[PDB]
């Protein structure tokens, strides 16, 4: 109980320091200087070199290390890209290294569907659009998005679960705070038809809480209870309907959530 | 199990026009929304040659004039424009469940 | 003086460690400032800490890992050209840095070569002046 | 490239056994599987059994008591065998490698088998 | 042999980062080669190396660097060269890197790392005794 008591005292001291007249004035003074500095360098940012230099340093792979892309900012980035961009014994063993494997068959199939497909190209699309879109819809109970993305089997599991929440008169309003480790874990063939699938894993920080529909009070979870969940998705691409605006052929066959633990 | 009925049992069309072969399955052949219907061509003295797999995908080296369509229980194969070479026996084969079953075959000829 | 340099491995180890720590420190501080400006209003105490820490642990490792890779490539290249030339000079350091920048953005294209190579070579130029001044 | 060779005897005596060896080349039996398909003129193409990519077999329910499909990874060979044959078992027997979406993409030359005396 | 302890901290970030990055070059160069399609095996290795090797170098770099940082902190206070310095240093470096997972996660990662260094210290002491014979 000492740790809980210390946390309240530490929060109270920080709150008192933040709410202190000197602290509030100091915080306001620091904020004002930062705003002026950004405005001062704003014309510098307008220079074509700054875009050239920033794209050199950042380039957008900083998203590998975390960060959640807001739904609105997620749509504009995809729309803008779509408008312009997206529009002896050793030798025998060494030979077996270069030989065709099951993962080689899976990636080759997806390359016929889309000549631009690659492990690094799809992982960027997963990291930037697909995973944030699905995870945000999953925690917020957005069945309209999941209907397009999920297959018949995982969606019927989701709709069955969301049905239970209806007779409890509760609705899900969760948040995704940060998505990490978005990667293609494995590429396997689904027996016995050898359906090529991509197993995708990710780790996301989230707040899972439910509110009563009629009033809005808390019914489950907590307003401030961050969890480090692990999500496992199995992806396949339909050779047909690859011209879909939203999913462009991708379809989730399995969606598993596990390994949730507290985080901060 | 899954009985594939293929129509017509015979066909004769002139060069340059479109030849349509239909396959109708007793059940649905969908897994995960993908229809596992394959189309084969067999010349009289040769093994069957795969044309279409997963209902719409050209086999390796298959000319683009072969097209697969359909979903659910109704499937079709279209040859257009027809050439002199592609006169053969055409089969539809499902792969949803064992046993794999073939259609009756459609003899497709020239006028 | 400090930073023993008896062999090429110490330069590789000390150079990578010092530059990587500067990447963590600069990225961590840059992320901390960015996180403060991105705290949602009327947020509880735990999320305010979480929001800042998510930016520190995103921008910090991003800069630290990228600066560490440049230090590895530079120190391997700088030691390589030193073996061939048989002598280490400030001119060699700039060339090692300039070639390091090009290798960093090899797949981006020809225009990013100059921006990357100039910045890394400039970093070596600042480092050489700092190295001479302190030592 | 990929190429399947069959080595089986024609003119099998009635109530005897037919054995066909499908020697594959250009791919490994570990990463690909082989179907076994029959083509009678009075019954058309019909599927007998499959040597799955994983290494298990599955047979037609009408032939399960007679079929026997085994493979050998080292020699790249698939072995087919029917215990008893009658007049209606006269057909050409194909071994077909299957790929993604169970596409029988490569076929053997076929083994024309006659059951007579 | 070893340089003065307060300065070798910089050395052990760079030594651990180099092992992680080079270790991730071979590990993910092979892994990217295995995954990518038939005609893109070379590109898959380079893409896997560029994307993931720096990340692995940071993971090794911060673990080795923090372990060294606490090792000097332990030695500067304990004033010994006792082989239990690495046990305490390993105990604190596991807890520091797992601080966000909570109190129970921090404790479990501290004990796991301290025990893991216990195995390493034990193997070393067995190794020298056998060579002594
Ligand atoms: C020097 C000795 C310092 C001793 C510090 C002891 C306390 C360590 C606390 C800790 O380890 O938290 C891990 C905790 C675990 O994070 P995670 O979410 O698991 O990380 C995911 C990453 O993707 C995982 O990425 P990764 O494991 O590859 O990278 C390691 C990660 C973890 O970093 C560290 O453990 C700290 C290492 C020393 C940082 C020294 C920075 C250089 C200072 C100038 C020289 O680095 C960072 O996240 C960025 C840290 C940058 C801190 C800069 C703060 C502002 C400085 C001005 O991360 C943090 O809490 C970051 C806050 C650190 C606060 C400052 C601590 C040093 C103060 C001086
Ligand atoms: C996206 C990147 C973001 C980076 C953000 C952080 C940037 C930090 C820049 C720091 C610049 C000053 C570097 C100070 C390093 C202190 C090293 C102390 C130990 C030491 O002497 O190591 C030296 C190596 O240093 C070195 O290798 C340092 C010089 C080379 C630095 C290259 C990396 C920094 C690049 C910054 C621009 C990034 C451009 C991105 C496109 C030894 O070497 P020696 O000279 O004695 O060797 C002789 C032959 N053995």
């Amino acid at each position: 109980k000492t740790l809980k008591k210390t946390g309240e005292t530490m929060e109270h001291i920080a709150t008192k320091a933040w709410e202190s007249e000197l602290g509030k004035n100091t915080r306001k003074a620091a904020a004002a200087t930062a705003k002026k500095l950004d405005e001062s360098f704003e014309p510098v940012r307008q220079t074509k070199i700054y875009k050239e230099v920033s794209e050199v340093i950042d380039d957008g792979e900083s998203s590998r290390y975390g960060g959640f892309i807001t739904k609105e900012q997620r749509r504009l980035k995809r729309e803008r890209d779509l408008a312009s961009g997206k529009r002896r014994k050793i030798t025998n063993k060494v030979g077996g290294f270069f030989a065709e494997t099951e993962s080689s068959r899976v990636y080759s199939q997806f390359k016929l569907m889309d000549p631009t497909f690659s492990n690094e190209s799809f992982t960027r699309h997963l990291r930037e659009y697909i995973v944030p879109e699905i995870l945000e819809a999953y925690v917020k109970g957005d069945v309209k998005v999941l209907k397009k993305w999920f297959s018949e089997a995982p969606f019927n599991v989701y709709a069955a679960q969301q049905k239970i929440f209806k007779e409890q008169d509760v609705y899900a309003d969760g948040r995704i705070l940060d998505i990490r480790g978005v990667e293609i874990v494995s590429a396997k063939l689904l027996a016995p038809q050898d359906i090529p699938v991509l197993v995708v894993g990710c780790r996301a920080q989230e707040i899972n809480l439910y509110r009563k529909k009629k009033t809005g009070e808390i019914a489950a979870g907590d307003e401030a209870n961050i969890l480090m969940s692990s999500y496992a998705m199995v992806f396949t691409r339909d050779p047909e309907q690859i011209d879909d605006d939203e999913t462009e052929g991708w379809k989730i066959l399995e969606f598993v959530r596990g390994g949730s633990r507290q985080f901060t | 199990d899954i009985v594939l009925t293929q129509s017509p049992a015979s066909l004769a069309v002139s060069l340059g026009q479109r030849a349509t072969i239909s396959c109708r399955a007793s059940e649905s052949v969908d897994i995960y929304g993908i229809s596992f219907m394959n189309w084969f061509q067999q010349k009289p003295g040769q093994p069957p040659k795969l044309l279409i797999y997963a209902t719409s995908n050209q086999g390796s080296g298959v000319p683009a004039r072969f097209s697969g369509s359909g979903s659910g229980t109704d499937f079709s194969l279209n040859i257009h424009p027809m050439e002199e070479d592609d006169t053969a026996m055409y089969f539809c084969q499902q792969s949803k469940e064992v046993p794999r079953t073939f259609g009756g075959g459609t003899k497709l000829e020239i006028k | 003086g400090l930073i023993p340099s008896r062999g090429w491995t110490d330069d590789l180890c000390y150079g990578t460690g010092a530059v990587y720590l500067l990447g963590l420190g600069i990225g961590g501080f840059s992320g901390m400032m960015q996180g403060l400006q991105n705290i949602p209003p009327n947020s509880p105490g735990k999320l305010q800490l979480n929001t800042v820490l998510n930016h520190i642990t995103k921008r910090g490792p991003f800069l630290g890992n990228n600066a560490g890779i440049l230090a590895l490539s530079y120190n391997i290249i700088n030691s390589t050209i030193d073996a061939l030339r048989g002598k280490h000079d400030t001119a060699g350091s700039i060339g090692a840095g300039a070639l390091t920048g090009a290798l960093f953005k090899s797949s981006k294209g020809l225009k990013p070569m100059g921006y990357s190579s100039a910045m890394v070579a400039a970093a070596c130029a600042v480092w050489c002046s700092v190295k001479k001044r302190l030592l | 490239q990929v190429q399947l060779k069959q080595s089986g005897p024609g003119l099998v005596q009635p109530s005897q056994s037919l054995s066909i060896t499908c020697t594959v080349s250009g791919f490994s039996l570990t990463t690909y599987g082989v179907h076994w398909v029959r083509q009678s003129p009075g019954k058309g193409l019909e599927w007998l059994g499959v040597m799955w990519r994983g290494g298990s077999t599955d047979f037609n329910a009408a032939f399960m008591s007679r079929l026997s499909i085994t493979k050998d990874n080292s020699k790249s060979q698939v072995f087919f065998k029917m215990n008893s044959l009658q007049a209606d078992d006269t057909a050409i027997y194909y071994c077909a490698r299957y790929g993604n979406y169970d596409a029988m993409d490569y076929w053997g030359q076929g083994t024309s088998v006659t059951v007579s005396s | 042999s070893r340089d003065p302890c307060p300065i070798v901290i910089l050395n052990d970030f760079g030594g651990a980062f180099a092992m992680g990055a080079i270790g991730g070059v071979v590990w993910h160069g092979i892994k990217g080669f295995r995954n990518s399609p038939l005609g893109e095996r070379g590109s898959g290795a380079m893409s896997a190396i560029k994307a993931r090797a720096p990340v692995l170098g940071g993971n090794f770099g911060v673990w080795g660097g923090l372990f060294s940082t606490f090792d000097c902190a332990v030695k500067a206070v304990r004033k010994r060269e006792d082989p239990w310095n690495a046990i305490i240093a390993g105990f604190f470096t596991g807890g520091a890197l797992a601080v966000r997972g909570g109190w129970r996660h921090t404790r479990n990662s501290s004990i796991t790392c301290a025990c893991l260094l216990g195995v390493i210290e034990g193997v070393g002491l067995m190794f020298q005794r056998y060579a002594a014979w």
